[PDB]
């Protein structure tokens, strides 16, 4: 399949030019919302923890993913294997507001925390890289604190992102990276 | 939105599970995906 | 010499004309997110009278530099006239680049530049550089074109973007292919950058310089 | 009295996948306009298959230069998403994340040497229980086509998905140094003037392209 | 048997705000008549819009006296909530409970002056990006208001909402001393035997106004 | 938008006047009813803990937002981590009567107490301010006692003040008050 | 009344949650706010 190149208009190409037919494919794995819902297990660092997302690891699935897409909407499901009560606290609040019982403050049980938690930034969206390390202070979903949290997870709902970003993966070597699968 | 298969509503109201989306007043990737031709700039053969 | 293809485009008094051609491509959107939003309250105007190109220069394309010199041009930018005494008196607004990029040599040489118009950004890991082809973006080649042409629209992170201290929109054209003279071929390319700030209104205004 | 009920053993221990939601505890919140927003998608194969990426190469750089020799082979390698020059694209920047796939992907091809350069080509598929050829004459016995340089410069093959089972993985052993999948390898046939010159090939998915079973597992 | 159960971990560990509710333990209560009872309400942006409140001030009164000189600026400052003029009154002794809010707060002014005492203020509001005038001549340039005591005294102009996000925060930091909403500054014209004289302002929600995200951390 | 003001009759004014557009405001947080039912942990003052309000900290949301309308009525909904069984006994009701098992006496388990409570009082609307530190015997919403409690929060029910009072907070100093918010 | 998204009828019966409001026989800050003019007491010009 010819066609101008120094135009970028897509033009793509597929199986019946020379021969061959082409298949119904399922890709209902690649589909962005559906393989984003399923939590990073991010460290919670001590207790006053900020539910940003740069602090997960970039390499992990829903990191990676995340990392891929500069814009991006959704909510969140946490977890918190942990001490102590969980006192939530909403975006903008002050650092400190996140200690009276009054506010969202769970009472432990066994073991973590499942809870569900809204988008709730003032801005219509939020970015991974706000071109404005040092990214703004109103990219934070809440912030949670206890008394000692050890389990910090993030399953992110209702996903969405917008525009893309460059994807690449494990340098290999050899022309083909070798490692070892799930044998028999 | 990734992995929902409960058959009920998720019990707790709908105003409740996640933050409403007020209006105002793939959406583009799939818009020039489902755009690219497989033809040919000359005349197939034989 | 061939199918045939020309065009000029028309921003305000400012007209860009071409004839290596090629076309272009809208990235991202073709349209602007309501521009009557609630942070602007009514307070926001239509100023289409700084809609219209200025010129700013790109590298110099040279067969020495490297696959990777990718001249940086974030947009917005300084501006000795119109556009640039708005973002003086204003706070919040809002446009999207047209950008026409040319890069004069002739039908002779060899390589190609990529050029590319990116949002909010700080900087780009090299493996990353392998991936332009994911935001709005041209590809040169003196065997078709000497014109690139792109036209971007508005991203920003909200709906009225300030710029005294932000600039959402980067453009870059790192050299995929090295440049060739060759036998009869030319002996530089100044890849030269002609832009265009479009559907832009304000909101917002300060006191004045006394 | 009341249901009796069963506190069944087994069913609810946390499952990073748990289909079920959890309880929400704030409620009533009205968001933001997300209003015909710019550039979105919701699908990765969509923008794999939609917007290509070139490849990593030998040395780094993309293109690839007219041998003026008999040595002709442009290219050749392992065709599986292990393909070092695909090793980074962008379907091969997440394929990691999918233990199999099937369906097809592109190579397309692009010259940008002078208008004095008229080049010739060529690309070359085999499969799994033979090595790769080294001479177009061998190759021509594979599925395969011919082009030549023109007005018009870009164009983009489809390779075919052929395997045994409909899938196949994504990884790869040194135990599978034969590959499940086989040997895609490019070369050249003659030119003029046309040495030297660049030929970049990028790589996009086809519209036969699948890609499941998510898998995540250290990648940087 | 009985219908099995999924003991699910996690579900229902307290929440000081569980939509759920409780157990009733006594019931069958007839309690007395709350009919057309006086001055009801329920909604606290209501009462704020509903029935102003005036300013704190430099030394602690609400008015303010027209200055004899050429410094004419008969106010300035930040303009969000941490305002301590505001805060203490109405719509500022509660924003506080509110991490966000948008809409439009108004500044209502009166005189108290003699009759023989007739005089010229002005109303300036700039933006974040620049420091607040102390010229009319120089804020004459922001989006602004002039008037002149008359028969009727009061009068109440409303300041408009604008900020990137259609939000921002109540709260404040030493890194917000360049504010995300502007400085909101008010002047004086000229006068007559109408210098020392009183101009009170006051503070009310506009219709604009609107205030979310529910955050409760010790006040007093 | 000029007017008399020595009449005080509503004058407010809104965007338009010079210029600019009004929006819609859903100021659904902002309800009296709403912001008003999600517990209050007060000191459970040992085990014969009275069920009055203006022992809450006057400063707490649920607190505060109680002590602006002067008069209220509404419902109870209260938690007791605790020890042995907690007797609670109705308004009126004898300081003593709170003691026999056979009056509402929850049985402990794990582990506070969570139950509804009834408004009982014999006057037709209550109040946290009584012109008649010196408020009335009647102004208790029942009354508990177990044998050792350690929290004691309640959740107002189907709130309804009625009147208003003063709103004021955090005397600043700089006319702008600074205290670390959620940053990233 | 705050936060009650149950989707049921709370179980225990109606007459057992909160205590029936017997009748007899914003209301009124609601009333005294929907009602102020944006006016001008002279007559606008431009």
């Amino acid at each position: 399949t010819t066609s101008a190149g120094e135009s970028a208009d897509p033009v793509t190409a597929t199986v019946e030019n020379y021969g061959g037919e082409t298949q119904v494919q399922r890709r209902q794995h690649t589909d962005v919302s559906f393989i984003l819902d399923r939590f990073v297990k991010v460290t919670p660092k001590d207790q006053i923890n900020v539910l940003d997302l740069m602090q997960t690891p970039a390499h992990t699935l829903v990191g990676a993913l995340l990392r891929t897409a500069t814009y991006y909407f959704a909510d969140l499901e946490v977890a918190v294997k942990h001490e102590g009560n969980l006192t939530w606290v909403p975006n903008g609040a002050p650092e400190a507001a996140l200690d009276n019982t009054t506010n969202p403050t769970a009472y432990h049980k066994a073991p973590l925390t499942r809870l569900a938690l809204p988008y709730t930034a003032p801005h219509r969206v939020l970015a991974t890289v706000y071109n404005g390390r040092a990214l703004p202070t109103s990219f934070n979903y809440g912030a949670i604190k206890a008394t000692r949290v050890t389990e910090l997870l993030y399953r992110m709902k209702r996903a969405e992102t917008y525009c893309p970003r460059p994807l690449l993966a494990i340098h290999p070597d050899q022309a083909r990276h070798k490692q070892k699968i799930v044998a028999p | 939105s990734g992995n929902t298969g409960s058959i009920i509503n998720n019990y707790y109201m709908q105003q409740y599970q996640n933050s409403m989306d007020t209006q105002l007043g793939n959406d583009w990737f799939s818009k020039l995906a489902s755009s690219a031709f497989s033809g040919l700039f000359g005349a197939l053969l034989a | 010499l061939l199918e045939d293809r020309i065009l000029t485009t028309r921003n305000g008094h400012t007209t860009s004309t071409t004839q290596s051609s090629v076309g272009v491509t809208y990235g991202y959107a073709t349209a602007e997110d309501f521009v009557s939003g609630p942070n602007t309250s009514g307070l926001e105007t239509r100023v289409a009278q700084a809609e219209r190109f200025f010129k700013t220069h790109l590298f110099d394309w040279v067969t020495s530099d490297p696959f990777g010199r990718c001249h940086l041009l974030e947009l917005p930018t300084d501006h000795k006239g119109v556009y640039g005494y708005l973002t003086d008196s204003y706070a919040y607004m809002r446009n999207g680049w047209d950008v026409e990029v040319t890069a004069v040599g002739n039908q002779f040489n060899g390589g190609c530049l990529l050029v590319a118009m990116v949002p909010e950004l700080c900087s780009i890991q090299k493996r990353e550089l392998y991936q332009l082809t994911l935001f709005p973006h041209q590809f040169i080649n003196p065997r078709t074109n000497m014109t690139a042409h792109i036209t971007v629209p508005f991203v920003g992170v909200n709906r009225y973007d300030q710029y005294k201290v932000h600039k959402p929109w980067t453009l870059v054209v790192m050299v995929v292919a090295p440049l060739t003279v060759n036998s009869e071929g030319a002996p530089q390319i100044k890849v030269y950058a002609n832009i265009a700030p479009t559907n832009v209104h304000v909101a917002g205004e300060f006191p004045s310089k006394e | 009295g009341i249901f009796p009920v069963a506190c069944s053993d087994g069913y609810g221990g946390l499952v990073t996948t748990d289909p079920k939601t959890a309880d929400p505890a704030y409620g009533k919140v009205f968001n933001p306009p997300r209003n015909m927003l710019p550039g979105r998608f919701t699908n990765f194969l969509d923008v794999a298959e939609a917007c290509p990426t070139f490849l990593h190469f030998e040395g780094d750089v993309p293109y690839v230069t007219t041998k003026t020799d008999s040595d002709r082979v442009l290219a050749q390698f392992d065709l599986s998403l292990a393909a070092k020059h695909m090793s980074n694209t962008f379907l091969a920047g997440l394929a990691q994340y999918y233990t199999q796939y099937s369906g097809t992907i592109n190579l397309h091809f692009m010259f940008t040497g002078p208008t004095d350069a008229k080049a010739r080509y060529m690309i070359a598929y085999a499969p799994p229980g033979m090595e790769p050829p080294k001479t177009p004459e061998a190759a021509a016995h594979c599925i395969h086509a011919e082009w030549d340089t023109g007005l018009n410069s870009k164009f983009t093959f489809s390779i075919p998905y052929l395997s045994a089972a409909d899938y196949a993985y994504t990884a790869s052993d040194t135990a599978e140094t034969t590959n499940v999948q086989g040997w895609v390898c490019l070369f050249q046939i003659t030119h003029g003037k046309a040495d030297g010159d660049a030929l970049v090939v990028l790589a996009s998915a086809g519209k036969d392209f699948e890609l499941r079973l998510p898998v995540d597992a250290r990648t940087q």
